[PDB]
């Protein structure tokens, strides 16, 4: 029998061919690609990740490609671009040890031991790196950066973003990172020089009044319960049987509500929150009236999930009732000021707060939608980095010398190795210098010289000099603050290997329903 | 094999080239349509709305798009047009030339990274410069530089023929709601100043209201139409017949309360318009609507009443006239009164005809002024124009008074920034010099369209107008020279001065912000995949 | 009423010589990697799947058809230039595509097609000039150092063409098989064999001349299949048993006067047989049959016979062996008979193909050729004829230039340097038209996927006041003076070039509007 085989090399084909289709947008010097949709959108993107989503292929192969990029961007986060290739170039290797008789499970057992090997290859690769040092992160991020659109003000995004890692947790111990505690905005219009922070949270609704539109140190009040008119939660309906119930009505009507205003007065508030409901919902006219008569603002029709957010950041702590509202839980801001975007929208910053707030969040502006983005994605993945180099703390330097160093001593290993494996540890050796030459071809160089440089330069057993797209050739990577986590290689690595291990595995593709 | 894409790729420079198509096909389009020499363009909708336009903005809004980057530099300048409002047609040409001069070089081989940074440096650069040097003073005019900024903004509108009256018109409106924003600075409520047009007897028989007229006309011709003197009331309850609650239903065993019940129903509205009606109360505006019983007893008591009134409008007349906002009679508690300490305060107010129909018109609020224009034109479309140009002169004048700092025009900045760029660009002598060479070039086109929209030897004029620019740059002996630019009155090389040709720096400096990014932005872009539509 | 016929419409002004420059530009593009040492080959389908592949312009641009007027102004000058020198074609369409290109942006503002075509005009009659006066050549007429820059040239065609490993084998083969040819250079007496299998490198040189042996009836293959020296007599006449005119009647009365009759036609058919015969050649070819009483006669006589010649194969013969073709055998003598040493019906590959060598006069010979596919040997044969048409323009004049860019980028420094006299707009066009100049060795460059930025600044750098001569290497990917490399090439190969270009600018700047018919007439 051999159709099964035909139908392995099939799926081999067509995984390389898709993984070949994004070739030009790895690492520092990669180039975007659009992708314009069946829909009303379009889409300028970098992200190794996005670019497979956007494709609603109906190849098995480039789904188990989506799907690993996938978990790869939630364990490390950064240029999936490089692990399509680096699955791509395993599945032509063993191609080579397929038509040389050697069996899938073989196969498989070789790949097994071939990650065992490289797994310490990459260990002892490595160096720790210190935590709040910096320079260190800083060029993690700035080199996560570079491989994205947004380069040309990596000055600005990185101090935004080291400055993120500083004030969301504390740098004493966490194993990892709760990335919800940050948060960020996008905006249409503005420009990304506008693009700042603040260590307090913006709230989109405007003040329902322009009398007072900018406070200072304000006592904050949050309210969450309904203020409309006294109505049960259960079915009622009062019957007024002549005109003096009717004035009694309105009057009493009036004396509640006025009476619950003068409560929340009493309380020594200064401005107003209130949630968003529906079914007799929790804002009056006449509130906002006695409000203005009494220099108050308000804020109406809030997320239920953000009261987190909000509580944090002020202090002021959620209420559903009058006679638990107290006056020590008004959370204090310096100033709450209201901004304009040039006739795009007024917002609310809410700065100075005296209670502890762990989130923070920060705000982009551009000429256009697609470009910030870009930008969102782009600091989501510097986000990772740093998420990652927090949960561990290892770093390995780029410049081509990670791949070319582990493709050379597992060519060792293969003149060290003996019987059937010893040629498949020869496929693997051979594997990992696809990435290099991508990076020197991309690089505008003849890829076979720079490569065979640095393949002479890792047989010289000498480091920290690799590719260096500013000198056009190989040398030093150190002054080039190009570094990468260890432990995105070895996510990157670990996940690709047991990928193409379930690949080697799989021969066989039936359709059904 | 195949690529599983199912769409289709194109690759190469021909997307390229096709972006440079699309920054073609437009950007000649409404070539014609910026400078003192540009010409209209007539569009015509689907359903036969023939229309005037000469901005940029308005001309492309209402065409349909479907190219990528053609859209992108659709909202670029619909941007240019909400924040600035002037250059309207510039920047698209600019755009679209730079992109012609960026895909030809990626043509001849050059690394996009390189051209990409050349872009950012090079628009930070031309910024600066802009900055430094070419400081003059408008301290040295006022009153008059708005006049011009006017001029200006007519230049290429319908009514750049009679400026005389027009901009002193403008000017004057401007000065009427000049407010004060952190106390130590102007501060001015754009869309505040209401143009109300009219398709009236000519351009010249417009009219500038030192008060305010509204879009509303007296109830009924039972109310005197010229109250004496103005205590205005402004509302925002409804004075329709009361309701008092949507969930309260009646029920009457005892018949004799139920015509009562009825008269009620009158009572409380009734009451309140004695209590309205108790402070000799002049006018009467309210949002909600007026029934049978308040205007039998607003006309027997002669004060106007008028329903359907608008919001925003009914704020600013009464911040105006030092009225107040009212949406009910109740003080700091239950009590519902009337006070008269906050009634509007205003000359008189008329129901006047301008040319067969009438309306609210208010003269001169009290203790400040106020600005307003009844546009009337020939028609409808002109009047219109009249409306955009005017729109965007207010912009101009707003940004020019907020940052009270310009710098003369017509290519003289163009030219300036050319010459100096074109001089300099020798601190990298590296793959990026020949950058900066290209954007000290392609400013080339703002002349070039200058002079073909006026029909001047561009040529000639460009080359004079570059040689005294370098001879006063790389010879600061005669400096003179630098205050030099070019006007199409009569193709002269002029201190743009006497014309009054000036325009805010922040224009052109923002304008060249975007137009680098959105060039930049394009010039990161290689590769196109179409997907299958749905 | 409508003024004009309805469906008719046109374009004017600037709109219309855009569109036109774009459809230059749109059909240049597409033959940009073509020439060059390292040219990359493309292919076309038509409908009859008779797909044909080259590499040469100018027949690419005839396998590809336009509607264009521009495009169709280029093609036919890419014809008229392939009859006139037929090298460097895509030099010339590509060389006129950048002109037009460069003096695109021109339109939009102020600019005549006057002043345009007064420079393009004096720029191209200046340049034919330099042209002339700077053409290298042997002056030598010593018959060797002829035949080594014959063979140089040839190589040099090469330096752009299919093949690089046979330069010297094949520009040795071809000069050898020109020199046996006389002073009329006569493009009929050129014999091409195309024969299946064998190597590239098996292709050769018949000295003689050989064809190919068509349909024979019964009674072959008694026939002597070999001679030491025999005599060739070249007929133009029927061996066959036919009618006298296709008019004659018979009227006799009685069977022996019918037996007389057809006695005597065959003894018409003998006699013949016995003038042939008795003649004393030992060979016969005509055009027309044979009959098999004839061939049977000669097998018999052991003789051999031929006929159904193609005439062009006659000729050939005529003109090498040194016989003369004959419409009648009754004058019959020595001077009309031919003579070789040598006749043989030998095999090349599966075929039976006449042999006729031995012969002391030789002006014609025929190519046999021998690879695998029958594209592969056309687009050979295509690039032997280019070389047989290079050498027989440049066997005249024995003046050529330098290949490999070096005499473009002279030019152009020539005219830059020289353009800074000259005044005003017809300055800064001249320009344009220098650095117009200055693409194929940059295009080249980039057909390699080389530097061309850097390799053109370096050669300018050069060229300027440190010597001429200097091309682009592509092994070497250097810049030096190849002109010792022997890459040359004729110079009037360039003036036709400058020529066309000439004509070609000053053609399409002139235009300005066209109306088209509704072309009802489909």
């Amino acid at each position: 029998r051999d159709k099964p085989a035909q139908i392995r090399f099939s799926n081999i084909s067509a995984a390389k061919a898709v993984a070949d289709a994004i070739r030009t947008s790895l690492g520092p010097k990669g180039m975007d690609k659009m992708i314009q949709d069946g829909k009303g959108d379009v889409t300028i993107t970098n992200d190794g990740a996005t670019i497979l989503k956007q494709m609603q292929v109906l190849h098995p192969a480039a789904r188990m490609l989506v799907e690993l990029s996938k978990a790869q961007d939630i364990e490390a986060g950064d240029g999936t671009t490089s692990v399509v290739i680096i699955a791509g170039s395993l599945l032509d290797s063993c191609t080579k040890l397929l038509q040389k008789g050697i069996h899938p499970t073989i196969i498989s057992e070789s790949f097994q031991k071939a990650l065992e090997k490289g797994i310490e290859i990459l260990t002892d690769m490595s160096r720790p790196v210190e935590l709040s040092d910096r320079e260190t992160l800083l060029n993690s991020a700035t080199t996560s950066l570079n491989s994205k659109v947004v380069s040309q003000y990596s000055s600005l995004l990185s101090p935004m973003s080291v400055n993120a890692v500083m004030k969301v947790i504390d740098p004493a111990t966490a194993t990892s990172v709760d990335l919800r505690d940050i948060k960020i905005v996008k905006k249409l219009g503005g420009t990304i020089d506008d693009c700042e922070l603040v260590e307090g949270l913006v709230l989109t609704q405007k003040v329902s009044n322009s009398g007072i539109t900018r406070v200072e140190k304000a006592k904050i009040g949050l309210i969450q319960f309904c203020l409309s008119a006294p109505k049960t939660d259960m079915d009622n309906q009062i019957v007024v049987s002549d005109y003096a119930q009717m004035d009694r009505v309105l009057r009493e009507e009036r004396a509640y509500i006025l009476n619950l205003v003068k409560q929340i007065k009493k309380t020594g508030c200064n401005v107003l929150l209130i949630q968003k409901s529906i079914l007799r919902d929790a804002l009056s006219d006449l509130a906002l009236h006695f409000l203005n008569k009494m220099k108050i603002m308000v804020i109406k029709d809030i997320e239920r999930e953000d009261i987190e957010f909000i509580c944090k950041t002020i202090g002021t702590k959620p209420v559903a009732h009058i006679d638990q509202f107290t006056a020590d839980m008004l959370g204090s801001a310096e100033l709450a000021e209201e901004v304009n975007l040039n006739g795009s929208g007024k917002l609310l910053k809410i700065t100075g707060c005296a209670s502890p707030g762990k989130t923070v969040t920060i705000v982009v502006r551009g000429s256009n939608k697609l470009v910030i983005e870009e930008a969102e994605r782009s600091i989501h993945d510097a986000l990772c980095v740093i998420r990652c180099l927090v949960k561990k703390r290892a770093l390995i330097a780029g410049g081509g010398a990670p791949e070319i160093e582990l493709a050379l001593r597992l060519t060792e290993y293969s003149r060290t190795l003996s019987g059937m494996e010893s040629y498949c540890v020869r496929a693997f050796a051979d594997a990992m210098e696809v990435i290099p030459s991508t990076l020197a071809e991309n690089a505008g160089l003849n890829p076979i010289s720079t490569v065979t440089e640095l393949r002479n330069r890792h047989a010289q057993g000498e480091k920290t000099a690799g590719i260096n797209v500013r000198k056009g050739g190989i040398s030093n990577i150190l002054e080039e603050l190009v570094v990468q986590p260890l432990l995105v290689s070895v996510s990157a690595l670990t996940l690709a290997t047991e990928t193409v291990r379930s690949i080697l595995k799989i021969d066989d593709v039936v359709n059904t329903r | 094999g195949p690529l599983s894409v199912f769409g289709d790729r194109s690759t190469g420079e021909t997307i390229r080239s096709q972006n440079v198509m699309a920054a073609a096909s437009i950007a000649n389009i409404v070539k014609s349509s910026l400078g003192p020499v540009g010409l209209d363009k007539m569009l015509v909708d689907d359903i036969g709305d023939v229309t005037i336009t000469n901005d940029g903005a308005t001309i492309l809004k209402l065409l349909e798009v479907e190219h990528p980057a053609a859209k992108v530099l659709c909202e670029l300048a619909d941007l240019q047009d909400k924040e600035v409002g002037d250059g309207t047609t510039s920047v698209v040409i600019i755009a679209a030339e730079l992109l012609k001069n960026a895909d030809e070089l990626v043509k001849q081989k050059i690394h996009p990274t390189s051209v990409i940074s050349g872009y950012r440096l090079a628009c930070k650069e031309a910024v600066r410069y802009i900055n430094e040097n070419l400081i003059v003073n408008t301290d040295e005019l006022g009153r008059d530089c708005l006049i011009n900024a006017a001029k200006t903004s007519m230049s290429s509108k319908i009514i750049g023929i009679n400026g005389d009256f027009f901009a002193n018109m403008v000017v004057d409106a401007v000065l009427a709601i000049k407010y004060t924003d952190i106390r130590g600075q102007p501060r001015y409520p754009v869309n505040s100043v209401n143009i109300l047009k009219a398709h009236g007897r000519s351009q010249m028989e417009s009219m500038l209201i030192s008060g305010y007229a509204l879009n509303c006309v007296v109830g009924s011709q039972g109310m005197p139409k010229r109250i004496v003197n103005a205590k205005i009331a402004c509302l925002d309850f409804s004075l329709q017949k009361t309701k008092m609650k949507l969930g309260v239903q009646v029920v009457i065993t005892d018949p004799e309360k139920l015509d009562q019940i009825r008269q009620r129903e009158s009572d409380i509205t009734k009451e309140r318009i004695q209590k309205i009606l108790a402070t000799g109360a002049n006018v009467i505006l309210t949002t909600g609507g007026i029934d049978d019983m308040c205007l039998k007893y607003f006309v027997e008591a002669g004060a106007m009443a008028v329903r359907r009134v608008l919001k925003r409008d009914l704020k600013r007349i009464a911040k105006a006239s030092g009225a107040t906002i009212l949406s009910t009679l109740a003080n700091l508690e239950g009590e519902e009164t009337f006070e008269a300490a906050m009634l509007g305060q205003a000359e008189e107010v008329v129901q006047e005809r301008i040319c067969d129909d009438e309306l609210i018109l208010i003269k001169n609020t009290k203790a400040r002024t106020s600005a307003s224009i009844i546009l009337r034109g020939a028609n409808d479309f002109m009047c219109d124009e009249m409306e955009r140009s005017l729109h965007d002169a207010l912009c101009v004048v707003k940004r020019v008074l907020e940052s009270k700092s310009v710098v003369p025009g017509g290519g003289a900045v163009e030219a300036a920034l050319s010459i100096y760029l074109e001089n300099y660009a020798t601190s990298m002598g590296s793959r990026e010099q020949l950058a900066i060479a290209e954007f000290a070039r392609s400013l080339l086109v703002i002349p070039n369209t200058l002079a073909v929209n006026a029909a001047q030897d561009s040529t000639d004029l460009v080359a004079k107008l570059r040689a005294f620019h370098n001879e006063a740059q790389v010879n600061p002996e005669r400096k003179n020279l630098k205050w030099i630019g070019l006007d199409l009155s009569n193709g002269k090389p002029r201190d743009n001065k006497q014309a009054g040709v000036f325009e805010p720096t922040i224009v052109k400096v923002k304008s060249l912000k975007f137009a680098t990014e959105a060039a930049i932005t394009i010039l990161r872009i290689d590769d196109l995949i179409k997907l299958h539509p749905e | 009423v409508i003024l004009l016929k309805e469906g008719t419409d046109s374009s004017q002004g600037i709109p219309q010589l855009v569109s036109n420059i774009s459809a230059c530009q749109v059909i240049a593009e597409a033959v940009r990697t073509t020439l060059g040492p390292r040219g990359m080959d493309k292919l076309i389908v038509d409908g009859r799947g008779k797909a044909t592949i080259s590499n040469d312009g100018a027949t690419i641009l005839k396998l590809l058809d336009v509607v264009h007027p521009a495009a169709k102004t280029l093609v036919d000058i890419a014809k008229s230039q392939d009859a006139e020198v037929g090298d460097g074609t895509t030099s010339v369409t590509l060389l006129a595509a950048e002109f037009l290109k460069q003096v695109k942006p021109y339109v939009e503002e102020g600019l005549h097609p006057q002043i345009i075509i007064r420079a393009f005009r004096t720029a191209t009659q200046l340049a034919v000039n330099k042209i002339k006066e700077i053409a290298v050549t042997v002056k030598k007429a010593d018959k060797v150092e002829q035949r080594k820059l014959l063979e140089k040239c040839a190589m040099t065609a090469l330096s752009s063409k299919l093949i690089s490993q046979q330069k010297a084998f094949f520009a040795k083969m071809v000069v050898d098989a020109v020199m046996m040819l006389d002073d009329l250079l006569q493009l009929k007496m050129i014999g091409i064999k195309k024969v299946q299998g064998g190597a590239l490198e098996d292709s050769q040189l018949v000295a003689g001349v050989a064809f190919k042996k068509t349909f024979s009836y019964a009674g072959f293959e008694m026939q002597p299949k070999k001679y030491h020296n025999p005599k060739i007599a070249l007929l133009n006449v029927e061996l066959e048993l036919k009618a006298e005119k296709d008019n004659a009647e018979i009227r006799v009365h009685t069977v022996e006067d019918y037996q007389a009759i057809v006695d005597a036609e065959w003894n018409i058919l003998y006699d013949k047989l016995e003038k042939i015969h008795h003649s004393g050649a030992k060979v016969v070819l005509s055009k027309l049959p044979i009959g098999d009483v004839a061939t049977q006669y000669f097998a018999d006589r052991d003789m051999f016979c031929a006929g159904r010649v193609p005439e062009e194969d006659l000729k050939r013969t005529m003109m090498a062996c040194g016989g003369s073709i004959q419409t009648s055998v009754n004058a019959l003598s020595a001077d009309v008979l031919g003579r070789c040493q040598v006749f043989e019906e030998t095999q090349i590959g599966g075929e039976r193909y006449n042999f006729f060598t031995g012969c002391p006069k030789a002006k014609t010979c025929t190519f046999i050729l021998r690879g695998g596919a029958e594209q592969f040997m056309e687009e050979t044969e295509r690039s032997l004829h280019d070389a047989i048409m290079i050498v027989r323009r440049a066997i005249k004049n024995d003046s050529v230039v330098a290949g490999g860019g070096a005499i473009e980028m002279e030019l152009s420094k020539y005219l830059r340097d020289y353009s800074r006299t000259i005044p005003g707009k017809q300055q800064l066009l001249i320009g344009a038209y220098a650095k117009a100049l200055e693409i194929i060795p940059r295009q080249l460059c980039d057909n390699a996927g080389f530097d061309a930025t850097n390799i053109l600044n370096k050669l300018r750098a050069r060229h300027a006041q440190g010597g001429t001569w200097y091309g682009v290497d592509i092994n070497n990917e250097d810049i030096a003076d190849n002109f010792e490399a022997f890459v040359w090439e004729p110079a009037m190969v360039r003036i036709n070039a400058l020529t066309a270009a000439s004509e070609a600018a000053c053609l399409i700047v002139s235009v300005d509007e066209t109306i088209k018919n509704p072309r009802s007439t489909v």
